[PDB]
C-alpha cells in the first residue's frame, strides 16, 4: 500500500521539484537582469577603467 | 607501437582535424606536434597563467587556448606567430570558448549565461546572444556547419535558437517541449534536430529546422532516460542510450525503433554471444628481460554473468565505422564492453577487463575497438578474434586515462596526468 | 516489482530534478556576489 504512495505521488513531489527549480530559476532571471542592466550602465563605461 | 619519448608535463592533449597535429598541454604551455614527419615539435606556446581549455580550429591553424580564473582567451597562429589574438573582454568573464569552423571566429562564453558573444578573428562583429544556456552543450553544428542550434534559456523556459552561421542571425528560433535541455544533434543529412531533452523525461524531439517537431521518440514521464545518444554515419541511425540498460537504436529515416539492444546481465541470454576477457598471462616472444606478469586478450566461452547516477544507464553507443557494430556498455558492468552486432541486433563480443573500464575508441575505417581502461595496455576488440598493445617501459607506469584516437587512425594519444604517449599502434592494416 | 520499479524511475528522476535545483541555487549565489563586486 504504501508503494503504491510511493509511487502516489512523486509525480507530485517531481512537480512541486519544478514549481522550485522555476522559482530558482525566475530569481536568477531577475539576477541576470540586474547584471544585464548593471552592466548598460557601468560597465558600458566602466569598462574603460579596465580597457 | 612506434612512438617517442613520453612527453612531459602534458596534462591534457588534443589533436588536429586532419590527425597530423597534436597539441599537449602542460598547465602553462601547449606543444605542437607534426607527427608524420615524427612525433617531433613543430613549435611551443606558453602563457603566464593556467589553461583549462585547449583547441584546434577545424583547418588547424590556430590553437584556442582558454585562461581559467583570468577569464582569458588567446588564440595563436601556428604558421603565423605574428598574428596573436586575445579576449579581455572580462566584465562578463569567460568563462569558455570554442571555435565557430569556417567563420573564422570563436564563440565565447560569459559567465552567469549572459552572453556567447562571437568573437570573429578577421573583424570581431561582436553578436549578443540572448542567454546562451551553456558553453559546449546545447551547442551544435549542422552536418554541412551552416546552421547551428543552441541550446538557450529566457522566459525560464528552453528553447532552441537558430543561427545561421554565416552571419549568425537567428533564423528559426524555436520553442522545445523539453524540461531542461541537455544537448543538441543535427541530422547527419540535416533534415532535422535532434534534441535531447533532460534524463527525467526519457526523450527526444526531433524537429525540422524549418517547421518545429517532426517526430517524438517517446517518454516515458517517470524514468530516467536518454543518458546518451549517437548518429551513425551511414546514412543515419540514431542510437538512443537510454538509463535502463538499453539502446533505441531508430532509422531516422522513418524515426522508428529498430528494437531495444539491452544489455541484460546473462551473456548466454543472447543468441549470438561471443564473449572474451582480458586475463593473466607471459610475454609474446621472444621477449627476454622485459619480465613477464602481463595480460592479454583472449576468448573465454564459459563465462556466463558479465561484470541511479551513474548506474544502470548506457555509458556509451559509438557507431564503428560504417555502423554495423556498436561499442556501449552500461554503468552497470564497470568491468564489462558491450559490443552489438547490426544487422543482427543481438550482442556479440563481449569483452571483460582487468579492471574497470574508462572508455572505448571505434577505429576509423574499421573496428578494433580501442578500450582503454588506465592499465598502461591498450586492448582491442581486434576483428581478427583479439589484440593487446602492451605499452613499453618508456612511461612503463603510465596508466592511460584518456584516449584519443586520430581520424587519420594511425595515430594515438595516450593521457594519462602530466603525461602522455604519442605513438603508431599495431597500425599496419 | 512493479510498484518497486516505478517508484525508483521516480526517485531516480527527482534526485536529477534536484541537481537542477542546486545549479541554479549556486548560480543564484554566485550572481549575488558578482553583481555585489560590480557595485562595490
Amino acid at each position: 500500500k504504501q508503494l503504491q504512495t510511493e509511487a502516489q505521488d512523486l509525480k507530485f513531489v517531481l512537480q512541486k521539484s519544478e514549481e522550485r527549480c522555476l522559482k530558482l530559476q525566475d530569481e536568477n532571471s531577475a539576477l541576470k537582469n540586474k547584471l544585464d542592466t548593471i552592466s548598460a550602465k557601468v560597465y558600458l563605461p566602466s569598462c574603460e577603467k579596465g580597457f | 607501437m612506434q612512438f617517442s619519448n613520453i612527453i612531459q608535463g602534458a596534462c591534457s592533449a588534443i589533436f588536429s582535424q586532419d590527425s597530423s597535429l597534436i597539441a599537449i598541454s602542460n598547465g602553462s604551455k601547449i606543444l605542437i606536434k607534426d607527427i608524420n614527419q615524427e612525433l617531433i615539435n613543430r613549435n611551443v606556446y606558453s602563457f603566464q597563467d593556467i589553461i583549462t581549455h585547449m583547441e584546434f580550429s577545424p583547418d588547424n591553424q590556430l590553437i584556442l587556448v582558454v585562461q581559467s580564473n583570468s577569464n582569458t582567451v588567446e588564440v595563436k597562429n601556428f604558421n603565423d606567430e605574428q598574428w596573436i589574438c586575445k579576449i579581455v573582454d572580462q566584465a562578463c568573464g569567460l568563462l569558455h570558448a570554442v571555435w565557430a569552423p569556417d567563420s573564422r571566429s570563436i564563440i565565447t562564453f560569459s559567465d552567469f549565461q549572459m552572453k556567447a558573444t562571437i568573437y570573429s578573428l578577421t573583424d570581431k562583429q561582436q553578436y549578443l546572444i540572448k542567454n546562451p544556456k551553456y558553453t559546449d552543450k546545447g551547442l551544435s553544428f549542422s552536418s554541412d556547419g551552416k546552421f547551428m542550434a543552441l541550446a538557450e534559456r529566457r522566459d525560464i523556459k528552453d528553447y532552441i535558437g537558430i543561427y545561421y552561421t554565416k552571419d549568425w542571425k537567428l533564423v528559426n528560433h524555436f520553442q522545445v517541449d523539453t524540461m531542461d535541455l541537455v544537448d543538441i544533434q543535427w541530422s547527419k543529412d540535416d533534415g532535422s534536430i535532434l534534441v535531447w531533452d533532460s534524463s527525467i523525461n526519457y526523450k527526444f524531439l526531433v524537429y525540422h529546422p524549418s517547421n518545429g517537431l517532426i517526430q517524438r521518440i517517446q517518454p516515458y514521464e517517470y524514468a530516467l532516460g536518454i543518458k546518451c545518444v549517437e548518429l551513425s554515419n551511414t546514412p543515419n541511425f540514431v542510437a538512443i542510450g537510454s538509463y535502463d540498460e538499453k539502446i533505441r537504436l531508430v532509422n531516422t529515416l522513418t524515426w522508428k525503433i529498430i528494437t531495444e539492444l539491452e544489455h541484460k546481465a546473462n551473456i548466454k541470454e543472447y543468441s549470438n554471444a561471443v564473449v572474451y576477457r582480458e586475463q593473466n598471462s607471459t610475454l609474446l616472444n621472444a621477449q627476454h628481460l622485459v619480465d613477464r606478469t602481463t595480460t592479454q586478450f583472449v576468448i573465454d566461452e564459459s563465462i556466463n554473468k558479465l561484470p541511479k547516477s551513474q548506474q544502470s544507464g548506457v555509458t556509451d553507443v559509438t557507431f564503428s565505422f560504417n555502423a554495423n557494430y556498436i561499442a556501449s556498455k552500461s554503468a552497470s558492468f564497470p568491468n564489462a564492453v558491450f559490443i552489438w552486432e547490426v544487422s543482427l541486433l543481438e550482442l556479440r563480443y563481449i569483452i571483460l577487463l582487468q579492471n574497470p573500464v574508462k572508455g572505448f575508441l571505434w577505429s576509423h575505417n574499421s573496428n578494433n575497438l580501442i578500450i582503454y581502461a588506465g592499465s598502461n595496455k591498450i586492448y582491442f576488440w581486434s576483428l581478427d578474434g583479439a589484440s593487446v598493445c602492451e605499452l613499453p617501459q618508456y612511461g612503463k607506469q603510465f596508466s592511460v586515462n584518456k584516449v584519443l584516437w586520430n581520424k587519420n587512425s594511425k595515430c594515438l594519444v595516450l593521457i594519462d596526468r602530466r603525461d602522455a604517449i604519442i605513438g603508431y599502434p599495431p597500425i599496419d592494416l
